[PDB]
RNA sequence: AGGACCGAACCGACUAAUGUUGAAAAAUUAGCGGAUGACUUGUGGCUGGGGGUGAAAGGCCAAUCAAACCGGGAGAUAGCU
RNA sequence: GCUCGCCGGAAGACCAAGGGUUCCUGUCCAACGUUAAUCGGGGCAGGGUGAGUCGACCCCUAAGGCGAGGCCGAAAGGCG
RNA sequence: ACACAGGUGGUCAGGUAGAGAAUACCAAGGCGCUUGAGAGAACUCGGGUGAAGGAACUAGGCAAAAUGGUGCCGUAACUUC
RNA sequence: AAUUCCUUGUCGGGUAAGUUCCGACCUGCACGAAUGGCGUAAUGAUGGCCAGGCUGUCUCCACCCGAGACUCAGUGAAAU
RNA sequence: GCUCAACGGAUAAAAGGUACUCCGGGGAUAACAGGCUGAUACCGCCCAAGAGUUCAUAUCGACGGCGGUGUUUGGCACCUCGAUGUCGGCUCAUCACAUCCUGGGGCUGAAGUAGGUCCCAAGGGUAUGGCUGUUCGCCAUUUAAAGUGGUACGCGAGCUGGGUUUAGAACGUCGUGAGACAGUUCGGUCCCUAUCUGCCGUGGGCGCUGGAGAACUGAGGGGGGCUGCUCCUAGUACGAGAGGACCGGAGUGGACGCAUCACUGGUGUUCGGGUUGUCAUGCCAAUGGCACUGCCCGGUAGCUAAAUGCGGAAGAGAUAAGUGCUGAAAGCAUCUAAGCACGAAACUUGCCCCGAGAUGAGUUCUCCCUGACCCUUUAAGGGUCCUGAAGGAACGUUGAAGACGACGACGUUGAUAGGCCGGGUGUGUAAGCGCAGCGAUGCGUUGAGCUAACCGGUACUAAUGAACCGUGAGGCUUAACCU
């Protein structure tokens, strides 16, 4: 069934998905572009964009809610100072999914998820 | 649940009728380098839609 | 089983191994229990006779 | 959903405390009982000198269901506690005189006219 | 004090499910009994095939037991296939 | 290398038993690993175990084994 | 028989809560189990929750569900006291 | 009755309804006194039965979370 | 000199158990099922005394007879002992009619209601529990009725293992004993990933004659087909009363099926909140991890039921049993022989779904292609260059679609999905700070903060322009109209 049940299970625990998408969102912000499969890319897109949505307004309250998620100040410091200002006027897609190829090991369709505006 | 009589080569081939592989055969040349690749996939060095998207 | 149609007393028998053999025994026991019912109705009218 | 083996309370002045529905009267394979359906119960507990006694089998009508009854507007009158009213087995004629425990307007169907008339509320 | 009580280690193995070309030629998960004793366990010995040992099932004696395994008699015999 | 998750009266850390180089380094990928494999308890070469105080050996001894003569038994051998 | 969910004697064994070597979460230390990536059907297995009823299930309350600690009050028949 | 064939014996109790269960009568097919007879407090992973509680056992399933199943890449069996 | 009496005499001389069993063979020979048969069994019929107040046939039916069925118990060993697994229950059924109910009728010891019996009829429906391992049966309470059987007394490569025929033990009885019991009792491993056939769903290839895109007709087939009660007619007909209709027409339920979340609820480990233990974020504060989601309390979408709608039919054609008209054979009589008219939930349609692989491969509408040269045993041939259309497929973003394919929407000439924004829903008065208080904590800011797939907008991100396949007016014979 799963009629209108937008969320992807990823063959894992729910306690694993909260920590996989926490550490993978963390390495996307520390770096600027990472490499993973599409089904993780289409889903990381659902977690990292609500952070760039969040850090457009700095406050003590917004730092906490951005610290419950991602659980590390370095990502919180990378947010609110870099990304918030760097994606200010744009209202929408703060990241880009880009298909590349496959892995030698398990043949998984991969993609380079990237934050937009990286022509520095 | 085992089997009763041995199947033939005929039955072994008719079953592998639909196991036959299929190629892509219709690639796209990029606007910049023209290196052939898959539709909606980056090149070997980082070109995509006539643009170095790997930025490296 | 031998069930009497007017009365309703049942007479079962499963002693031997043959249906033909259990039939005669169940017919015999039914023959006993039906006649012994007649001996009580003979005494029931006799007891009511003594009550006058 | 009052069905077989359901332990109902009693809601009249007859004597019983706990009854148990043993058959939902009304139809073949009939699963449960509802609003004002007639059911067959047995008495599991009574008051000492009362009218009915333990181990007797008579009819009843459900009055207050824990699942509740739906009104035609999409509203429900969900009570809290299953309860019934004992009846004569041979006629409508409820054996009670003091129907306690407020009942539903959905019983007003001329064969239960005595039930609503003796009822306290609703 | 106790062949006492509840309950881990340790020992044992009653119920259910899974498993039964299994992970495993008897185990696993959730429960369970004993748990200072007629207890359990390490190391080293002793008792042997019509014999050993047995809180006694005809159980156990190297995944084998109403008579172990190996070699020989032996190519036993088979009115049977 | 940075987060995460598991064990923590163990899946941690030492000995005995039993194995026998599986220890470490350089290098290699056919076979072995239930996948790939640059990697490895896999292949090849080299190096590695240093004791008066640890252990054994040694001194003594339990159950028990063997057992000079000896007793007994066709022989073997049994018992001491 | 294997790089096998098995078996294997002795010793050391911290912090917080706790009666405890139970158990939970961590320290030191050691590992993620030598196939993975998607999809999210029936069905199978390990589990969660549930309207009204509450054994009506069934060979049988099998399995689940429930009870569960400390202090105190109170505690029947019968009895070898 | 771990014993009664006939038999679900008969009467009583429990239940709306009780081939089982408890008490009793005695026509004991075919109980019986150390191959012990009759009771008996406690005990029991013991046999049968009842009640309270409690719940998906059931009325009648519904949904959800994980591991297979299903698809793709690698390796690649078996009874027959 | 031998009841060497098993008397062509195996020795001068000899009993039993095996459920601890083992080995070699047998369907040469049993148990389970199938098969042949049909004594018995079950059902129907025939003659008819008698019962029935009178009367044989309303309903029963003695003494006797004749068959059917393959549902009983058996007979025979034909089949299997180099395996055919067994009763009952669960589940899923399916067919037969000797029909339990509903439907249509005759007769009646049928006034009415309610029944008895026989004929036609298989469309659908055809109990829940206490006791037993039991089927059956008894009992309680219903229902319109709680049919009888076949189907390895259907179903263990689907489940259970209670019963029964492994190994333990005991009682009663039998035996000197080992043991034994159509006596009994407590306990006791139920194996297999489906090649084929079959069945349930879903696709690929090719064909359908130029190709492609849509919409239908429609042969064939499947699903569905149940029924109670109350009321009106009328408390009329009938009946001394007591009681109490047919037919026709409304309303309200049960069972079953289809469909759907607007309502009521269930789940809702992607949402919010509370709290215990402990570790960590340098520490307070504030959070995160772990302990089945730690335990809980609620809850969006979706799914789904106990929730909410709907369904069976009416009517028609042709008929069964049956009822009549006209009416001869047979001056009469008579439903039948010619002819005609009524007559059931059964048959064919009507309702709904599948459906042109219906190879008998249909029909209609629309769109697209009307380029040049050689060879040749010159034929619906082969080859080359120039164009490769409509359309399809592939790929991509995904769907209330879905196992995989497929199917539907969209692909910047953009709303398909993610994000963002407004709104809604849910949870509930966040964080920080101020004040009150020794403190936990409360109040104020504030029905705020956070808000999952929900609703309406918006191109910010991703659906890149091309390429790949598919062609170039479509054979032969004949007829009918144009020329
Ligand atoms: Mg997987
Ligand atoms: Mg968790
Ligand atoms: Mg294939
Ligand atoms: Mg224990
Ligand atoms: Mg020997
Ligand atoms: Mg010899
Ligand atoms: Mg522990
Ligand atoms: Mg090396
Ligand atoms: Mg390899
Ligand atoms: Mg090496
Ligand atoms: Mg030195
Ligand atoms: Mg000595
Ligand atoms: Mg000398
Ligand atoms: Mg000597
Ligand atoms: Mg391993
Ligand atoms: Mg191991
Ligand atoms: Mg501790
Ligand atoms: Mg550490
Ligand atoms: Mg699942
Ligand atoms: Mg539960
Ligand atoms: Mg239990
Ligand atoms: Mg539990
Ligand atoms: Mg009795
Ligand atoms: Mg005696
Ligand atoms: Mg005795
Ligand atoms: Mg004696
Ligand atoms: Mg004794
Ligand atoms: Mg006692
Ligand atoms: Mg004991
Ligand atoms: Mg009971
Ligand atoms: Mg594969
Ligand atoms: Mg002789
Ligand atoms: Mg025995
Ligand atoms: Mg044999
Ligand atoms: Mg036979
Ligand atoms: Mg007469
Ligand atoms: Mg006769
Ligand atoms: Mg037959
Ligand atoms: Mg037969
Ligand atoms: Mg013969
Ligand atoms: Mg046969
Ligand atoms: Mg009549
Ligand atoms: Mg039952
Ligand atoms: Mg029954
Ligand atoms: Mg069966
Ligand atoms: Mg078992
Ligand atoms: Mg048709
Ligand atoms: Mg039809
Ligand atoms: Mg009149
Ligand atoms: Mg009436
Ligand atoms: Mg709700
Ligand atoms: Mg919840
Ligand atoms: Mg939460
Ligand atoms: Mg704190
Ligand atoms: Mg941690
Ligand atoms: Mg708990
Ligand atoms: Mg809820
Ligand atoms: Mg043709
Ligand atoms: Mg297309
Ligand atoms: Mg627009
Ligand atoms: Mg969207
Ligand atoms: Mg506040
Ligand atoms: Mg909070
Ligand atoms: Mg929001």
């Amino acid at each position: 069934m799963r009629h209108r049940k937008s969320g992807r299970q990823l063959n894992r625990n729910s306690s694993h998905r909260q920590a996989m998408f926490r550490n993978m969102a963390g390495s996307l912000v520390r770096h600027e572009i990472i490499k993973t499969t599409l089904p993780k890319a289409k889903e990381l897109r659902r977690v990292v964009e609500p952070l760039i949505t969040l850090a457009k307004t700095d406050s003590v309250a917004n730092r906490r809610l951005a610290f419950a998620r991602t659980r590390d100040n370095e990502i919180v410091a990378k947010l609110f100072n870099e990304l918030g200002p760097r994606f200010a006027s744009r209202a929408g897609g703060y990241t880009r999914i880009l298909k590349c190829g496959f892995r030698a090991g398990d043949n998984a369709p991969m993609a380079y998820i990237e934050l937009v505006d990286r022509s520095e | 649940a085992v089997q009763q009589n041995k199947p033939t080569r005929s039955k072994r081939g008719m079953r592998r009728s639909h196991d036959a592989l299929t190629a892509v055969t219709s690639l796209s040349v990029d606007k910049t380098s023209g290196e052939k690749h898959l539709r909606h996939h980056i090149t070997a060095d980082g070109y995509y839609r006539g643009r170095k998207v790997i930025a490296k | 089983r031998i069930t009497h149609i007017p009365t309703g007393i049942v007479t079962q028998c499963q002693n031997d191994r043959s249906q033909h053999k259990n039939k005669d025994q169940a017919m015999k026991q039914m023959k006993a229990k039906l006649y012994e019912l007649e001996m009580q109705k003979k005494n029931a009218e006799k007891q009511a006779m003594e009550d006058n | 959903m009052i069905q077989e083996q359901t332990m109902l309370n009693v809601a009249d002045n007859s004597g019983a405390r706990r009854v148990m529905c043993i058959k939902v009267l009304g139809g073949s394979h009939r699963r449960y009982a509802g609003v004002g359906d007639i059911i067959k119960i047995t008495i599991k507990e009574a008051i000492p000198r009362g009218k009915v006694k333990k181990g007797d089998v008579l009819k009843a009508v459900v009055v207050r269901t824990k699942k509740g009854v739906r009104r035609p507007d999409g509203s429900v009158i969900r009570f809290d506690g299953n309860a019934c009213v004992l009846l004569n087995n041979n006629s409508e004629q409820p054996i009670g005189t003091r129907i306690f425990g407020p009942v539903t307007r959905e019983l007003r169907s001329e064969k239960f006219m005595k039930i609503i008339s003796l009822a306290p509320e609703v």
